[PDB]
């Protein structure tokens, strides 16, 4: 894989912060 | 019966220690083969103890647990 | 003809070994399926009363002596039951002959499944180990069983295990063969002793708990286990002389201990 | 690797909250007063029967 | 466990007299004495320990 440490670790707030938007949805219904 | 109370008392403190999200998410998914409904109050005892299907019949799990086969039979 | 009379024994303090207790069965109805109970605590229906004729009870044996437990419980290995109780499981208890005292006791609780993580007592009994003259008990007796409660090991026990109870004594002596038999007899008496069990078993919720107790065997000897205690024969030397030593001391010639206490703390 | 290997659990779990939104969405919500009276309708009869036992 | 003091001889009774006396009894031939031991050695610890504490509360005393 090429896509660097640093980069790897915004995603993973990125795709968090989708998650805790995701959950808070599903409460929503 | 203290299998599967056992069980239901794993289920229910799981659901409740995980948000209302998860239990629709991520525990529900686990219990609906078991469940005549899926009620999101689970973490009630007396919510899933109701909602429990029937057991295997202790006859039929002891003869499918007590074949010497019993990889061959499942 | 017979063996001989000889009465073996072997003292409870010399018979290094784990008693064990045979489980036997569970004979009796337990308290029906009372539904007003049920539309107060619908935990209730979730009990091993209302689930199956026959719930997968267990029993726990405990040793009890002057009130106090001598060890752990034992608990039976998971046996399901369909139309009866019949463990049929020998539990070796934690507690030896040798530890055993005149009034060791053993409590039997039979458990049943209370929802989920909860056991209530579907009865309790407790009977002596030892008879009425220092003997183990041996061989299979029945033990009523009191219901809702767990086995009482206080002294003395709330919960003892020992009409059908003169009668059954008597019938199990017949069986042994200590009582003549006398066939017109016994076919007549037998049928009033079932008419009478019958009555019981219809006029109260009687429970027993059948157990057995091991036999000690060797080269095709019985041998009862009589409590003794080591030194038990050392009568003590008693004398009645006062000539000189008026006033004895029992102390008289033994280390001090609270000097050695001290020795052992400052040197 | 744990990087890589959290992101695809994390996404993976993105997914499973994703589906169960388009489960909750795509079915009806149930109608509380379609359900409300047969609760009713049971709250009569329990009641009606409660007294039936008291006698 | 009843002892709530410490006599300032017996500081060390613990250490010196009490643990190294019954130490036999951890092997011991029967096994209801080793019960006992194993029933016993939670709180025979706890309370060797509350009696270290109230050695430091007088000892404390002492040095101010």
């Amino acid at each position: 894989d090429r896509e660097r440490f640093i980069d790897k670790k915004e995603r993973l707030s990125r795709l968090k912060s989708k998650q805790e938007e995701f959950q808070k949805e599903v409460l929503k219904a | 019966l203290w299998i599967r109370y056992g069980a239901v008392g794993f289920i229910t403190v799981v659901a409740r220690q995980i948000s209302t999200a998860d239990v629709y998410c991520k525990l529900m998914p686990y219990l609906d083969p078991y469940i005549t409904q899926p009620i999101i109050q689970i973490e009630r005892k007396l919510v899933l103890l109701s909602v429990l299907k029937e057991p295997v019949s202790r006859s039929i799990f002891d003869y499918a647990l007590r074949s010497k086969d019993i990889t061959s039979l499942f | 003809m017979g063996e001989a009379e000889k009465f073996h024994y072997i003292y409870s303090c010399d018979l290094d070994i784990n008693v064990q207790l045979k489980i036997g069965s569970l004979e009796g109805k337990r308290e029906q399926k009372s539904y007003k109970a049920v539309l107060e605590d619908p935990m209730l229906k979730f009990s091993g009363l209302y689930q199956e004729t026959c719930s997968d009870l267990y029993v726990t044996c405990q040793v009890f002596a002057e009130g106090k437990p001598l060890a752990l419980p034992v608990r039976t290995s998971y046996k399901a039951f369909s139309t009866r109780w019949n463990w049929n499981e020998w539990l070796k208890l934690p507690v030896k002959y040798p530890d055993l005292p005149r009034n060791a006791q053993v409590a039997l609780t039979i458990w049943d499944v209370y929802g989920p993580g909860k056991a209530v007592p579907v009865g309790g009994t407790t009977v002596s180990l030892f008879g009425k003259y220092g003997m183990f008990r041996q061989g299979m007796h029945d033990l009523k069983v009191w219901p809702n409660v767990e086995a009482d090991g206080s002294e003395p026990t709330k919960t003892p295990g020992r009409q059908m109870s003169r009668l059954a004594k008597l019938t199990k002596a017949h069986r042994q063969g200590h009582m003549v038999k006398v066939d017109w007899l016994d076919r007549l008496t037998f049928r009033e002793i079932e008419m009478i069990n019958e009555s019981e078993k219809r006029s109260s919720n009687f429970m027993y708990l059948m157990v057995e107790f091991r036999c000690v065997k060797c080269d095709d000897k019985e041998y009862g286990i009589v409590y003794y205690e080591k030194d038990g024969d050392e009568s003590s030397p008693i004398l009645t002389s006062f000539e000189l030593v008026k006033v004895p001391d029992p102390q008289m010639s033994m280390e001090n201990l609270v000097e050695s206490k001290h020795h052992k703390l400052a040197r | 690797d744990q990087l890589d290997t959290q992101l695809n659990v994390t996404e993976n779990e993105c997914q499973n909250y994703k589906r169960c939104l388009e489960i909750l969405e795509q079915m009806n919500e149930d109608d509380s007063e379609q359900l409300q009276m047969e609760l009713k309708e049971l709250a009569l009869e329990e009641e009606r029967l409660i007294q039936e036992l008291e006698d | 466990a009843l002892v709530k003091e410490v006599p300032r001889n017996d500081i060390n009774i613990y250490p010196e007299y009490i643990l190294p006396g019954i130490a036999h009894l951890a092997q011991d031939d029967a096994t209801i004495v080793r019960l006992a031991y194993a029933e016993n050695i939670a709180l025979l610890a706890e309370t060797a320990l509350r009696f270290l504490e109230l050695v430091q509360l007088k000892n404390l005393n002492m040095e101010n």
